RNA sequence: CUGGGUCGGGGUUUCGUACGUAGCAGAGCAGCUCCCUCGCUGCGAUCUAUUGAAAGUCAGCCCUCGACACAAGGGUUUGU
RNA sequence: GCAUGAAGGAUGAACGAGAUUCCCACUGUCCCUACCUACUAUCCAGCGAAACCACAGCCAAGGGAACGGGCUUGGCGGAA
RNA sequence: CCGCCGCAGGUGCAGAUCUUGGUGGUAGUAGCAAAUAUUCAAACGAGAACUUUGAAGGCCGAAGUGGAGAAGGGUUCCAUGUGAACAGCAGUUGAACAUGGGUCAGUCGGUCCUGAGAGAUGGGCGAGCGCCGUUCCGAAGGGACGGGCGAUGGCCUCCGUUGCCCUCGGCCGAUCGAAAGGGAGUCGGGUUCAGAUCCCCGAAUCCGGAGCGGAGAUGGGCGCCGCGAGGCGUCCAGUGCGGUAACGCGACCGAUCCCGGAGAAGCCGGCGGGAGCCCCGGGGAGAGUUCUCUUUUCUUUGUGAAGGGCAGGGCGCCCUGGAAUGGGUUCGCCCCGAGAGAGGGGCCCGUGCCUUGGAAAGCGUCGCGGUUCCGGCGGCGUCCGGUGAGCUCUCGCUGGCCCUUGAAAAUCCGGGGGAGAGGGUGUAAAUCUCGCGCCGGGCCGUACCCAUAUCCGCAGCAGGUCUCCAAGGUGAACAGCCUCUGGCAUGUUGGAACAAUGUAGGUAAGGGAAGUCGGCAAGCCGGAUCCGUAACUUCGGGAUAAGGAUUGGCUCUAAGGGCUGGGUCGGUCGCGGCCGGCGCCUAGCAGCCGACUUAGAACUGGUGCGGACCAGGGGAAUCCGACUGUUUAAUUAAAAC
RNA sequence: CAGGGCGAAGCCAGAGGAAACUCUGGUGGAGGUCCGUAGCGGUCCUGACGUGCAAAUCGGUCGUCCGACCUGGGUAUAGG
RNA sequence: CGACUCUUAGCGGUGGAUCACUCGGCUCGUGCGUCGAUGAAGAACGCAGCUAGCUGCGAGAAUUAAUGUGAAUUGCAGGACACAUUGAUCAUCGACACUUCGAACGCACUUGCGGCCCCGGGUUCCUCCCGGGGCUACGCCUGUCUGAGCGUCGCU
């Protein structure tokens, strides 16, 4: 088998210095240094375990050369939330606002009495 | 070692510089008395210190 | 060449270029270990590095 | 007209029966069977014969000049 | 109980290159020593140190700072 | 240079383990003995045990004597010349000496960021050099947007610019601190005596700055003319659209301000996906063997980044629906009315495959030229499959462990908000994270060694010194042993001999610890399979306790799997195509393919068989310390800590 | 930071039981767990060496080898 | 008979004493008694035709100008307008020049990273890029400008 050697001065097996084995056109095997593996956006909700969906998962980076589609989703905090959450957070916030008139006009009709 | 700075190399520079053999007619010159170069530095025996 | 250690690519380029009246593509530098730097002016693919190392005198 | 060297040969002795060839010896298995049939062929450790065979044996074993060359030299000294 | 003894006394299974005793097995540990191999030592070509050193280097007795290579009286003494 | 008369002194050596320099006997002595090993021929040369070339025999044996680095060295690198010295024998050789040459970057690092920490200022202290302190006793903002005021004439066209003012701004702490942390973006082929992801050729890309498209965006209403189509007027829109949805499309306005994400993280287990490697069955091309036999044995048999498509993997994502006779499901789990299964879909990764790159290049082989020191020119080839608890890397999934929870910052991005901005139907406008085009990327490092000879240890010192890659056989195995690729010449000498005494290894009749302080040393045991295992016990162990049997070769037998095919009465063209009481048992069957393991049996050998290698002696007690851990570097590893 | 041994909890199935629960087989993969590499260390031969390879090394044999583990670089502590 | 050994002499070596020499010290005395933000002391790097050290010097680099002097310098070479009298050389030194670090001064100490102003170039007409020049340290004095204060007051 033919032995491989690194590219570069850092000879040490970090988290940089990672490689994946490639064929040349030369009939050869090298190294070929890898980038990072990407993460996809942890939703803001703060809750859900999953990342979200319909974006890239790069380098930070990256995502200063990619189009706007890429990064975000075509909804409301599309890309920064997950769906389920910004379902929930739709409802809480009609059910709440209904409550607080439900209270304010209960309270109103409560001066007949004492 | 091949990393190097930009001092260190100009330092290593001087040294290769001075380390060569006197010119063979400095002692033709009147009153010599330089008969060979005493400050001559050999890398494995005598070490620059830096 | 060999030029000062003060200058960079871009003096370099801009002294061969109206020292010889000749275009500059690319320069490469390094410093040799004599402490000189030693500069590698690829001219311009119109202009022949042989008939400009006959006007300088190099050959 | 001899000698003692090498090789060869014989003796001695050590180990234990060589390669190859042959075998209706071989536990079994696979193919070809109708041609006879239970035949024939292939694989197969091992066994038997050839074969007390093969191999080694003075280098500090014994007897041999069978063969081949070699030997009448070379150097340093020594006297009452 | 020279002079044991309680946060240390007393005990522990498991563990230990920890100290000790016995048994089996095992052996050159020994009876009792032999032989073999490698690398030295040995001889040669080349190369080539150091410690140490009053002067040196054969003994017996004697006396002497009471254990002498030297002194005394004997024994003796032969290159390298 | 000296005598004599006086003067003056650093004025007389055998010693001081005196000081410095020199020189002997020892002595041509000790020694040039750690790591298996050299031999033949030729060349060059005055000269060969040692240089070079060829041949042979060996070793390292992928945890290397191989190939590359970090630190350190600093020219040791490469070529040529020399042979004084040096390389502890030699030398035609060298890491020696002499002369000349050699390190090429937007995309490999530094540079930037913070970490532990270091450290200014304000302040305090201090005789004082200075010290403390790092947000603390500070009026610690020097920037930006919109608007307003005045000038500017630059491109007086009208926006840049300038000063002022208003508005808003916590910079909640200057700065330094990593060539292994964070950190955008370069790969393939060729080239040198020595350079290379840096040169050349080709193909890309990131970041920074200021043209052409495309998007925004050209819709509708009502009248009129016209066969109609189309046009005209006039008014109203228009910061894109699609999907139930998860979300999708090439863009698809937006500030101060706020929220979030990424960067951003432990160790261990199990499993799966993707490579590379190894293995296998075939086809080629060349090579080896050919006494015999072997369709044999060996070698070789590419497609970079980036883009596009796709396979494959993953998803606590979505729609339908509504589950007990609970079901799904993993190696293990685990999941479910807070929505299982089942059906349809969405997203992420995409290192694999195909394509652009791309065969033109590379490589193999057979030829033909020459400028014979050409990136020479041709021909042909670079093929088809299989397998896996394999090994390495990578990516996922899912767990376990913690009184242990496993960086920060630079930097980039999304969202919320809606102050604004844009033009009135056009030759539209602001605007644009879509496509293409244009220009630029400065500075420093880059040679080589990286070690039984380029580093440290006074040296070419058996010591020390941080990493990556890792083949075949045997086997549990990066064990040991042998081999291939690659490397080397036995570790600063060679020849002859084979005495004693050694150092290292081994064997020994009979006995068996009688030796000795003491079984010190050596020896015995040893793997695996099947049996069998005591006292005691903190019930976990003790335990491989103890003790016993077996083990080779050959020929068989049995067992342990995967994939495909459900064919239905064809009357029959959109004797292939799809409709026709339907066949619709037991595919429980037939074909094919494949891997490795276990058990049993026969035969067989001079009873040999874990045949080398690898590889626990055991038991009965006593003392101490519970255990694991630590320790006197260089005399103590312990009961000491 | 090879390769193996032992096999904790959890889980599955079967059997027994009035129940409490029990028994059997499997799965699973815990531990400052064991054998043993690399690494780290340094027991004994009171082995080699002892003007050494070495101002502490070498050989065999050893201890440990998933942890109170080994290790590079950066950083902190400075002479009573 | 030799070796070998010892003694003594001759000669040869090995070694560097002795003597002679001295552009060096030591001691005493005298006159003077002067460094630096106009960048010192010290350090680094560089500079010669051949030159490594010492010395000298700073990119104008083993020296420029000037003055004095009056034919050399020299190890070799080269130049008759670089072999010079129109001034070689040496000395003096008042003119000019004077790299980097250094109290060391934009910040940081990596030839790391800025900011402001001016000039030239990129057809510059903006942004931006390249080159060049000037400036950008702490403390403190006087003065100026801009300000702060529910510090003390005056007017409205
Ligand atoms: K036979
Ligand atoms: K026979
Ligand atoms: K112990
Ligand atoms: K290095
Ligand atoms: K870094
Ligand atoms: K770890
Ligand atoms: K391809
Ligand atoms: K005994
Ligand atoms: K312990
Ligand atoms: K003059
Ligand atoms: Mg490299
Ligand atoms: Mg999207
Ligand atoms: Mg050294
Ligand atoms: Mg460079
Ligand atoms: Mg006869
Ligand atoms: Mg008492
Ligand atoms: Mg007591
Ligand atoms: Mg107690
Ligand atoms: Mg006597
Ligand atoms: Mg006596
Ligand atoms: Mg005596
Ligand atoms: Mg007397
Ligand atoms: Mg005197
Ligand atoms: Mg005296
Ligand atoms: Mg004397
Ligand atoms: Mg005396
Ligand atoms: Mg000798
Ligand atoms: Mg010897
Ligand atoms: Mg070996
Ligand atoms: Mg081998
Ligand atoms: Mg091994
Ligand atoms: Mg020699
Ligand atoms: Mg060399
Ligand atoms: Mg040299
Ligand atoms: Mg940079
Ligand atoms: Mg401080
Ligand atoms: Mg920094
Ligand atoms: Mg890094
Ligand atoms: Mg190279
Ligand atoms: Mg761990
Ligand atoms: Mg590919
Ligand atoms: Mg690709
Ligand atoms: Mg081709
Ligand atoms: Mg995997
Ligand atoms: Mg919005
Ligand atoms: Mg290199
Ligand atoms: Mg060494
Ligand atoms: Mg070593
Ligand atoms: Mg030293
Ligand atoms: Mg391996
Ligand atoms: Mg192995
Ligand atoms: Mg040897
Ligand atoms: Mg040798
Ligand atoms: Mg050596
Ligand atoms: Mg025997
Ligand atoms: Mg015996
Ligand atoms: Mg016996
Ligand atoms: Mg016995
Ligand atoms: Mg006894
Ligand atoms: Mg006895
Ligand atoms: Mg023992
Ligand atoms: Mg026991
Ligand atoms: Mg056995
Ligand atoms: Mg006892
Ligand atoms: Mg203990
Ligand atoms: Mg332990
Ligand atoms: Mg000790
Ligand atoms: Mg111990
Ligand atoms: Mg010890
Ligand atoms: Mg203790
Ligand atoms: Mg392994
Ligand atoms: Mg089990
Ligand atoms: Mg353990
Ligand atoms: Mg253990
Ligand atoms: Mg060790
Ligand atoms: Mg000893
Ligand atoms: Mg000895
Ligand atoms: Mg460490
Ligand atoms: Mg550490
Ligand atoms: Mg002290
Ligand atoms: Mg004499
Ligand atoms: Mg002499
Ligand atoms: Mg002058
Ligand atoms: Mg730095
Ligand atoms: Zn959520």
């Amino acid at each position: 088998v033919q032995r491989l050697t690194y590219r570069r001065r850092l000879s040490y097996n970090t988290a940089s210095n990672k490689t994946r084995l490639s064929r040349t056109p030369g009939n050869r095997i090298v190294y070929l240094y890898t980038k990072k593996v990407g993460k996809a956006p942890k939703s803001a909700c703060g809750v859900c375990p999953g990342r979200l969906r319909g974006v890239r998962a790069v380098r930070p980076k990256v995502l200063m050369r990619l189009s706007k589609t890429k990064k975000h989703v075509s909804r409301a905090y599309g890309g920064s939330m997950c769906a389920k959450c910004v379902r929930d957070r739709i409802k809480r916030a009609f059910l709440i606002e209904e409550q607080k008139i439900v209270v304010k006009v209960l309270k109103a009709q409560a001066q007949s009495q004492k | 070692s091949s990393h190097k700075t930009f001092r260190i190399k100009r330092f290593l520079a001087k040294k290769q510089k001075q380390n060569r053999p006197i010119p063979q007619w400095i002692r033709m010159k009147t009153g010599n008395k330089i008969r060979y170069n005493s400050k001559r530095r050999h890398w494995r025996r005598t070490k620059l210190g830096l | 060449f060999i030029v000062d250690v003060k200058a960079n690519k871009h003096q370099i380029k801009q002294a061969v270029k109206k020292l010889y009246d000749i275009d500059v593509a690319k320069v490469n530098t390094l410093i040799r270990p004599d402490g000189e730097k030693k500069a590698y002016v690829r001219l311009a693919p119109d202009y022949d590095a042989l008939d400009v190392a006959n006007k300088i005198g190099i050959i």
